[PDB]
């Protein structure tokens, strides 16, 4: 996995890769690594992924009812607070790693949680196994007050390090992007590796298995 | 860090027709070291007739007396203000041990008391409190050489009644053997002699190196 | 958690929450048992005949254990429960012990049952009576029964329930020692109709034998409350 | 290992507006063959099927537990769980036990009686769930089953092409597994029908 | 104290029951009604002065995305049902990552209420509750009492103004209104029983349509009354 | 039998709860607050009876944490309690989000332990009036605004632009009434804002008041923090409402 | 697996049987235990395993079974009910505290109509169980060091029509076969007959 | 009867709950136990409900240890669960210190429990007399429902109490035999029974220090001291 | 505060639980239920409330779980019940999960009787302990087992139950016993049961003509069994039929309603 997070003007964008692995073999190529925690607040997820699921939809749940409570917005801060104690409770064992995203009325904010839960905030992020490559897109572009769009370039182009050097990331890179006013989700920003070679089409004209009993059911 | 250290030295208990005599050394031992010369708490007296007497850690052999002082005043409040014979105070020690099974007292002891026939007895006990009565008794540093000395001139099995007087000498002359070779055992020996009258207390010298 | 206390003494010695029990074990319908030999008959009464009962009725004589069967008269509801205890017990004690629980014992166990309702804050006591019966594996029959206080005690017949003394009374005289299997179911129906209005279908009826037990059918019913209704005419 | 113990291995693909899943028949303490009748499928609905693996005790205690909840859901809910609430619950059922584990992994494959739309769902131990749109397998031949699927599927298949498609992978991948084998049995499920087939295979 | 507050009378009644509904039913009005495509409910928002803030009085609540309330009688009784009511969805969620169905939410209030006429040393809430939401079986209104019991409804209310209220909803509804005549309707049901002048202030509203429950704000709802 | 514990009687009233409001004027003090601008006030009445109390000991208000600022009315000690929970439930809140507690949601918790007791038997009601002050910040620009709720012993908890509590409320209340209708409170000075709250308890209490018998608190868009106003800048206003 | 049992279904009965030895290492204490034990009159279960965990597994068996018969009239439970039974404590044994029961079982049960009112296919069934709560129908089994010699000749000579007699022939080689090729000495085989009558024990297999 | 709790006490500091348990023992049958110097006895009427009763099955004499019994008046249920806690700790002691319990010993562990209500509803409303031989030679104790135990030479309790405590300041002297006792047992018997008295109907124990084991008499020792009368 | 309890588990001076008696008239106010036993299977009846044109449906996806007063508690088991109906529910909650229980240790279905005694040891343990009220309820349970085949249960609130071939409970139910009593019969159709069910609502309502809006009818019946997936489970056994809980819909009771009015005016 290859998370990448960073600040720009007036915003957050998060990025990702798309592999899932079993072992060393491909599960799913184009599964989804950023998940919606609020309206304002998203987070992409490295580490154990029963664990990270687990513990984003428990904060997220646990967000909402706290939105219905006060009748505000949720803070950013309030979410990585939520997650540190969660996972400082369980000592590591539950083994979460996050970049966490969003923008509230003091305006931007990203900051990593590990699973020992230990917070950091700062204006860039990487996590995951490609995290190194990653990150030396990220101290060779990053600037301040970057616009929308070179912000998305650097973080592609960030996730794209991972992608091509590190063997358990791969595929294609999803952005999402984080506004005062919005959330806008972007799957296959960049898709780099495209078939070249048009399968071949291998066909078994049916009746090629050998069957002893068949059994039908009307539904 | 273990919760078990061996204080070391030795005890050593004889009976006769309606005297029991019980010794104990008084160095008390620490890591390649000697933290004193006159410790007196392996021996601790629990009626006017019964002693317990114990070696091993001394930490343990300290709650052990302490658990037994207060079962033992319980016992009379609840008894009319009557004291637990000897045979009693043994049961009740079996007992205790026992109960310990899972994390136990690191103690060889002995109870030692006159019978309700006004004989002598002594009870040995293992950690965990299997014991049986009989006429004489050691344990501790020295005692796999005290106790085939005792066996040897008590039971006499391989040759062809003894005064108070003949059989504190006999004790005498085992721990002064005791103290030159087992290195852990050495200084003086409290003895405490057990007869209806009361008890008698002498301190004995042994070798101090 | 509910820890009033409900049974308390009051000024004379009395436990009223007890005595009311035992009320309620008086309005109960009349249940009744005979020791002969070496056959036990536990007989009651049911509540009344109707078109629409099940055929196939409940029973309201239950087995504890295979050699010992209980009757009560009191609330139904109160003495399912209390009959639940009783075959946990059994067959704890067969797990515990290897061998089948002795009827004097279990009796105990239910009597202590009892006992403890009378004493335990948050609890009023059960309304119920028991007859138990059972055998020995010597094969020689007890009758026992155990009232709301606790209370147990042995005999040779007893009822309990509606019209109690007057079943009792109609007993001490017709008793008789080393009663077959037949005069024993005799000597029981007779001993019912004392209370009851008629004998046709509300009587349910157990002979309990060493090695057996029966739940007595219709026809060999009726055979018996005509033999006893021709008696009672003389 | 432990979720190799019992032998068995389960297979699902989807097509359009359809589905195939397979498992083989084998039960097993490691290389001693117990069964040869031992299919691993269990209908949840006529929407729904469940493949699972792994330890034989835990995937009948767990299936038990499937069962019971979906019950309870029936009278509560007074109608049929859909495939995707079925899983996120069998995923939340693994989480539960996430310091001491039911040692199986589900494969779930689906059907939305409405719109025709295939979930395929398979779990690890503790319940982190991958839905492609392809395929998914699991158990003892698993390595074997993703390149024969990534080789053989194709988009757009319907029921008799997907189920040569889904047989040919389980036989052939069986067939390099000591610990799965004895032939298999297969669900094709559609809107309208649900076909079984018991698939021949090898005699070891 | 842990033995019960509410028992049985000789003739069968549970009286504490019936006070609890009495108290519910002195509240001020609430009234929903269901059209072919939404729900809309409804309630009189009065403060008692000029000196009290009016936007931060609520009547409707927000439980989900996908579904409302509204209640009459003791309002503070009403914020635990809400907070129940909205946990209850949120755990629905995290278990089968889908929204609760209204019937099931409905089946938890009422199991929440009635827990609170068995239980010891507890009296009834003193409140009953409107429910308005959508789910994939459609669109749903039901009311729920301090007995627990809970019916299913087209169009409704509850509170001091009902018998004419519904009287009115009677003649006035049918099977084929839209949302938009749904929200005239209630808003008309309510301008007959209303004492004094009703503002975008004093009344609130909510409405379920496209599977989601929405309060109008005060300006939406401006909108919907100077056109009535 | 319905006087003595949390049941209802047979028109739905609940009798524990409007005694507990009695609990309320019965101490005999009178509170203001008002909401003006760029700030919230709270003026409430000082009583030193004893010549021999030290008068910088009695007090109604208190600090919940350093933003929000409470005012008791009613049963003094049965406050202090509140107090309590309310600083638990702050400091609780602050650990479990990591931000201070907004005053509205406070408000909010403590209604709630209030309704608790109305509806469970064996614990008496608390008898007062807790009026909360702050300053809560909106989503959209991120100002501050000023706030008050008050909750009472039935777990009511409402905002107000001005509320009176305690003795005399009713014709203090009425008082402010008249004089919301020249301009809305959030259109005011702090002074201007003051001179009213202060002839309110004036017109109320029937008297002329000395700093010593008001105590004054104030949060504002300045300085967010609750404090206490000191006696100085309470005589100038005092001494300007003397003149007009 | 120092203890063999053997178990087969045929049209009318399931015969089986278990070795007698008990066993303290390497010493025979005895060659004479039971272990084919009863749990009512129509079943049958041989327990392989030391005699400790595998006498109160199955008193436990007994009690409960004997506990919902008078909670229900007396009144025979299925073959398929008491297998699931049994399953599910030896699997919650498995994860409890105090652990697995260290025993394999047999279960074998010939069905009865209870009623008139029951459909119930009546006939045998024999279930095979391990210890951690494994459960499967079979036509035979068996375990301990003997099983696979004798699951071997029983794929090679049992068939569902043998008559009672060629099934005691074929019992009788099956314990012989143990003897001959295990090293561990079960040198005695107690075995019993479930049929429709119930159950009753064959001598004539040693 | 709820009016006031089971705690409350009277204006002359008793506590309600234990005057009603006293009372409750009056309406019992009768018992009383004997010291002798050589012995102690007890015995009790039976009083069965009918003759359908297996008179063996209501015991009112109880072994708690081979040196000691009981004979107990009031409720027999609760009677059973004190004579339970009795037996355990009379075991309880042999089992720590490999003796008898003391006799006293024994009735004070049976009063402690007597007291521990609140837990219980209520007392229990039973007497006991408890009888033994130990060191201090035949005793004869009694406990109450206020958790008092004493030392008596002579008691009884029950319906025929009061009368038997003017045979007793008559007839009782400390200086007698087991005869003497055997027989003024019986005497006391008749004296207050509401029954003609028969060898089936009453019950006796002896304690003697001649050999420190209770004795349970058959009714053909019975017979012989109606006889003697 | 002990002087304002009610003290709802002590016995009263006659043996008497007060609570438990006024639960059960509680019961008696309630709707009218009957439960009639033929040889085809069960039939429960109901009357309903009063049908305000503005009531609506819940719209459930499945329509045989529950009616107003008909639910499933298994396969093999359903009710009706006559009381508090919030209490009903807890209940009803109380013995699906019982009944699932016993599936899934013994993987058989429980038997209707067992069934009914955990139903009515529930009932009791609020009249013994707790210090709060009993269960204001009561239910008929049909039942289908293999040990006694068609069964129709009566519980009451005391944790007392029975069996019956005929019963009523609710408003009119001495009016209903007397009814069934002289038409019932040991040879009944399915069909025919459900006449007399209705002949006997119609009786208690008192209307002339069967409103087919103010009935509730279910039938606890068997039907033939589905798919037999032998490739799935190589050692499934099915029966030829299985039990069923059905909640007759309005096109079922047309030619029913109408076959009750030939026999109302035919008398």
């Amino acid at each position: 996995t290859t998370i990448v997070g960073v600040v720009y003007k007036e915003g957050v964008v998060l990025g990702a890769d798309t592999r899932a692995t079993e072992g060393s073999i491909v599960a799913d190529k184009r599964c989804k690594k950023i998940h919606y925690m609020a309206p304002n607040i998203m987070c992409c997820g490295a580490g154990t992924a029963a664990d990270t699921e687990a513990v984003t939809n428990m904060v997220s749940a646990n967000l909402a009812l706290h939105r219905l409570d006060t009748g505000k917005q949720s803070r950013v801060h309030e979410a990585l607070t939520m997650l540190k104690r969660h996972l400082y409770r369980y000592q590591g064992h539950v083994s979460a790693a996050l970049v966490l995203g969003g923008v509230d009325v003091e305006g931007p904010f990203l900051a990593t949680v590990a699973p020992h839960g230990s917070t950091d905030r700062l204006p860039f992020v990487s996590m995951g196994s490609g995290s190194i490559a990653a990150m030396s897109a990220l101290e060779t572009g990053y600037k301040e007050n970057m616009t929308l769009e070179e912000a998305k370039e650097l973080v592609a182009s960030a996730i794209r390090k991972g992608i091509f050097n590190d063997p358990y990331s791969g595929t294609q890179v999803d952005l999402c992007v984080i506004t005062k006013t919005k959330t806008e989700l972007l799957i296959g920003y960049d898709k780099p590796n495209e078939r070249k070679y048009p399968k071949q089409e291998i066909r078994f004209p049916p009746g090629t298995t050998p069957v002893l009993r068949e059994e039908i059911r009307r539904l | 860090w273990s919760p078990y250290a061996d204080n070391g030295g030795t005890i050593a208990a004889i009976a006769g027709k309606n005297y029991v005599i019980l010794g104990g050394d008084t160095r008390l031992n620490g890591d390649f070291c000697i933290h004193t010369r006159d410790d007196r708490t392996k021996l601790f007296q629990l009626t006017e007739h019964t002693f317990l007497a114990s070696t091993g850690m001394q930490a343990d052999r300290l709650q052990l007396q302490q658990m037994l002082k207060y079962r033992i005043q319980w016992y009379q409040y609840n008894n009319g203000g009557k004291l637990p014979s000897t045979k009693a105070i043994a049961k009740l020690t079996s007992t205790m041990l026992y109960q310990r099974r899972f994390f136990p007292y690191y103690t060889f002891n002995m109870v030692v008391g006159l019978d309700e026939k006004g004989a002598g007895v002594c009870y040995s006990y293992d950690p965990v409190g299997s014991t049986e009565p009989f006429r004489y008794g050691t344990s501790g540093s020295a005692s796999s050489f005290v106790e085939p000395l005792m066996d040897c001139l008590l039971t006499r099995q391989h040759m062809v009644e003894l005064s108070m007087t003949e059989t504190l000498e006999m004790l005498k002359n085992a721990f002064t053997g005791a103290a030159e070779r087992d290195i852990f055992t050495g200084d003086a020996v409290c003895f405490h002699i057990i007869t209806a009258d009361g008890i008698r207390s002498e301190l004995f010298e042994l070798r101090n190196d | 958690s509910y820890d009033r206390a409900i049974t308390v003494f009051s000024p004379d010695g009395h436990l009223f929450q007890v005595e009311y029990a035992q009320e309620a074990v008086r309005k109960g319908l009349c249940a009744v048992g005979v020791r002969g030999k070496d056959s036990i008959i536990f007989a009651v009464e049911k509540k009344s005949v109707q078109k629409l009962q099940d055929s196939r009725t409940i029973r309201k004589i239950y087995k504890l254990d295979e050699h010992i069967y209980l009757a009560f008269a009191g609330l139904s509801a109160d003495a399912r429960v209390l009959v639940n205890h009783a075959q946990l017990e059994c067959q704890r004690f067969r797990l515990n012990y290897e061998d089948a629980v002795d009827v004097d014992l279990l009796v105990r166990y239910v009597a202590k049952v009892q006992q403890k309702s009378t004493q335990s804050s948050g609890s009023r006591p059960y309304g119920v009576s028991t007859i138990i019966g059972g055998f020995n594996e010597n094969g020689q029959p007890h009758l026992w029964k155990t009232d709301p206080s606790g209370m147990s005690s042995a005999w040779r017949a007893v009822a309990i329930g509606r019209n109690d003394k007057t079943v009792l009374e109609f007993m001490e005289k017709s008793y008789q020692e080393n009663m077959t299997r037949d005069q024993c179911v005799h000597f029981a129906i007779k001993a019912l109709l004392e209370a009851v209005e008629s004998g046709s279908k509300n009587i349910e009826l157990v002979v309990l034998e060493n090695k057996k037990a029966l739940y007595m059918g219709d026809d060999e019913l009726r055979k018996f409350v005509v033999e006893v209704e021709k008696e009672r005419e003389e | 290992s432990i979720l190799t113990y019992s032998g068995g291995s389960c297979l699902a693909m989807a097509g359009d507006g359809c589905f195939v899943i397979v498992s083989d028949n084998r039960l097993g303490e490691q290389l001693k063959t117990i069964s040869m009748e031992v299919p691993k499928l269990h209908v949840i609905n006529e929407s729904i099927v469940l493949g699972l693996t792994g330890l034989r005790t835990d995937q009948q205690t767990f299936s038990e537990k499937v069962r019971f909840r979906n019950e309870l859901y029936k009278l509560r809910e007074e109608r049929e769980i859909g495939g995707k609430a079925f899983a996120a619950l069998v995923s939340s059922m693994l989480y539960e036990a996430r310091f001491g584990p039911w040692f199986v992994e589900p494969v779930i494959a689906s059907i939305d009686k409405r719109t025709g739309e295939v979930y395929l769902c398979a779990m690890d131990l503790i319940g982190a769930p991958c839905e492609p749109e392809d395929y998914v397998c699991a158990g003892t031949c698993a390595e074997s089953l993703h390149g024969m699927c990534e080789a053989l599927w194709r988009p757009g298949l319907g029921p008799e092409e997907l189920f040569e498609v889904a047989a040919q992978a389980m036989l052939s991948a069986c067939d390099r597994d000591s610990l799965s084998g004895y032939g298999a049995v297969a669900a094709i499920v559609t809107r309208d029908k649900m076909t079984t087939r018991l698939i021949n295979g090898r005699k070891d | 104290s842990a033995y019960g507050l509410t028992t049985f009378s000789p003739s069968g009644r549970l009286v504490q029951i019936e006070y609890a509904t009495t108290a519910a039913s002195k509240g001020t009005t609430a009234l929903g009604v269901k059209a072919m495509d939404g729900v809309v409910i409804a309630a009189e928002k009065k403060t008692t002065s000029p000196l009290a803030a009016s936007l931060t009085v609520q009547k409707v609540f927000v439980l989900d995305d996908h579904v409302g309330c509204t209640y009459s009688g003791i309002g503070p009784d009403c914020r635990v049902l809400v907070d129940a009511a909205r946990k209850a969805c949120q755990k629905y969620r995290l278990t089968y990552h889908e929204p609760m169905p209204v019937s099931q939410l409905v089946r938890h209030i009422s199991s929440l209420y009635q827990e609170f006429t068995q239980s010891g040393g507890v009296r009834p809430f003193g409140c009953s509750l409107l429910v308005a939401g959508a789910d994939s079986q459609g669109n749903h209104l039901y009311q729920v009492d301090p007995s627990g019991t809970f019916w299913a409804w087209k169009a409704t209310s509850i509170g001091k103004g009902s018998t004419d209220a519904k009287t009115f909803l009677e003649k006035r509804y049918t099977n084929e209104m839209e949302i938009e005549d749904a929200v005239h309707t209630a808003l008309l049901t309510l301008k007959e029983g209303f004492d004094g002048t009703m503002t975008a202030e004093n009344t609130q509203v909510g409405r379920v349509s496209e599977g989601k429950f929405e309060l109008f704000t005060v300006d939406q709802l401006k909108d919907y009354l100077d056109q009535i | 039998f319905d006087k003595y514990i949390t049941v209802f009687s047979p028109e739905g009233s609940l009798y524990q709860v409007e005694y507990a409001f009695k609990a309320v004027t019965y101490a005999g003090l009178l509170t203001v607050a008002i909401r003006c601008k760029d700030a919230v006030l709270v003026f409430t009445q000082h009583n030193v009876p004893d010549r021999l109390m030290r008068p910088d000991t009695i007090t109604s208000l208190h600090n919940i944490n350093k933003d929000i600022g409470t005012c008791i009315t009613g049963r003094a000690p049965d406050g202090k309690s509140l107090v309590q929970k309310a600083r638990q439930e702050a400091s609780e809140y602050k650990y479990r989000y990591g931000s201070p507690i907004p005053v509205s949601v406070l408000a909010k918790r403590v209604a709630d332990m209030a309704q608790v007791r109305t509806q469970h038997a064996g614990l008496r009601l608390m008898g007062v009036v807790m009026t909360f002050l702050g300053m809560e910040q909106n989503d959209a620009d991120g100002s501050w605004v000023p706030q008050i709720y008050c909750v009472d012993p039935a777990g009511w908890c409402g905002s107000y632009h001005a509320c009176a509590i305690g003795k005399k409320q009713i014709e203090a209340n009425a008082f402010l009434e008249k004089k919301q209708k020249n301009a809305p409170f959030h259109t005011l000075s702090q002074k201007d804002a003051a001179m009213i709250a202060l002839a309110a308890l004036q017109s109320a209490l029937g008297a002329s008041l000395k700093a010593t018998d008001v105590e004054v608190g104030r949060c504002s868009v300045e300085d967010h923090c609750f404090r206490r106003v000191p006696d100085e800048d309470v005589e100038e206003w005092l001494t300007a409402l003397a003149e007009a | 697996m120092s203890e063999t049992t053997i178990a087969f279904r045929c049209n009318g009965f399931v015969l089986v049987a278990a070795a007698g030895l008990n066993a303290f290492y390497y010493i025979k204490i005895m060659d004479t235990e039971d272990k084919v034990t009863q749990l009512d009159s129509h079943k049958v279960v041989a327990c392989a395993g030391e005699n400790g965990p595998r006498v109160n597994f199955v008193e436990y068996i007994k009690c409960n079974m004997a506990l919902k018969r008078m909670r229900e009239h007396g009144r025979v439970i299925r073959t398929s009910a008491a297998a699931s039974f049994m399953r599910n404590a030896l699997a919650g044994a498995l994860r409890s505290r105090d652990g697995a029961y260290l025993v394999n079982c047999l279960l074998a049960g010939y069905d009865v109509a209870a009623s008139s009112d029951d459909d119930i296919a009546t006939g045998p069934h024999l279930y095979y169980m391990d210890y951690l709560g494994t459960m499967q129908e079979v036509p035979y089994g068996c375990h301990g060091y003997g099983a696979s010699f004798v699951i071997a000749m029983l794929d090679r000579l049992w068939r569902p029509d043998l008559t009672a007699q060629e099934a005691v022939d074929l019992m009788q080689k099956c314990c012989d076969e143990v003897k001959k090729r295990v090293v561990i000495s079960n040198d005695k085989f107690i075995c019993k007959a479930v049929t429709e009558n119930g159950v009753e024990i064959v001598n004539t297999v040693s | 009867e709820y009016d006031r709790g089971v705690n409350t006490f009277s204006p002359e500091g008793r506590i309600f709950q234990i005057e009603y348990a006293i009372e409750a023992i009056k309406l019992g049958s009768t018992s009383l136990g004997i010291q002798t110097p050589d012995a102690v006895v007890i015995a009790a009427e039976k009083r069965v409900p009918s003759v359908l009763v297996d008179p063996s099955s209501m015991n009112k004499i109880l072994e708690i240890d081979y040196h000691m019994g009981t004979v107990l008046s009031g409720m027999v249920a609760d009677a059973r669960i004190l004579v339970e806690h009795a037996r355990v700790e009379a075991q309880n002691h042999r089992f720590t210190y490999d003796e008898p319990m003391r006799v006293e010993s024994c009735a004070l562990a049976t009063c402690d429990l007597s007291v521990r209500f609140g837990l219980m509803s209520r007392p229990f409303g039973v007497s006991l007399l408890i009888a033994g031989v130990d060191e201090n030679g035949p005793q004869l104790w009694q406990t109450d429902p206020s958790g008092t135990y004493t030392r008596y030479d002579a008691q009884a309790i029950g319906a025929g109490a009061e009368a038997a405590q003017t045979v007793f300041n008559e007839i009782y002297h400390r200086n007698m035999t087991v005869e003497e006792a055997e027989t003024l047992a019986v005497r006391i018997l008749k004296q207050v029974m509401e029954e003609e008295l028969t060898k089936s109907n009453i019950e006796i124990a002896i304690v003697p220090a001649s050999t420190g084991k209770l004795e349970v008499y058959d009714q053909t020792k019975i017979q012989r001291i109606i006889d003697r009368l | 505060s002990s002087r304002y309890d009610s003290r709802t588990t002590t016995f009263s001076p006659e043996g008497r639980l007060y609570q438990v008696e006024y639960a059960e008239e509680a019961i008696s106010q309630a709707g009218t239920v009957i439960g009639i036993l033929t040889t085809g299977g069960v039939v429960l009846g109901a009357e309903k409330g009063v049908q305000n044109s503005l009531f609506d449906s819940e719209n459930m996806e499945d329509k045989n779980i529950s009616g107003e007063k008909m639910y499933k508690i298994a396969s093999h088991i359903g009710c009706s019940v006559a009381g508090v109906t919030s209490d009903a529910y807890a209940l009803l909650n109380y013995a699906r999960l019982s009944a699932n229980r016993h599936h899934y240790t013994y993987q058989e279905p429980m038997a209707a009787e067992d069934l009914c005694r955990l139903l009515c040891d529930e009932k009791q343990l609020y009249t013994q302990y707790g210090g709060v009220r009993p269960f204001g309820v009561s239910f008929l349970l049909a039942g289908w087992d293999r040990h006694h085949g068609y069964q129709l249960y009566h519980t009451d609130t005391s944790g007392n139950y029975n069996a019956w071939r005929a019963y009523a409970i609710g408003q009119n139910d001495q009016v209903a016993q007397s009814l069934l009593k002289r038409d019932w019969k040991p040879e009944l159709t399915l069909d025919e049961g459900i006449v007399l069910c209705l002949r006997v609502l119609g009786k208690t309502m008192d209307t002339v003509k069967l409103s087919a809006e103010r009935l509730e009818v279910a039938v606890l019946h068997k039907v033939p069994a589905p798919a037999t997936q032998k490739l799935l489970e190589p050692y499934g056994v099915l029966p030829k039929t299985v039990p069923e809980f059905k909640i007759l819909r309005e096109t079922d009771l047309k030619p029913l309603i109408a076959e009750a009015d030939r026999q109302r005016e035919a008398e």
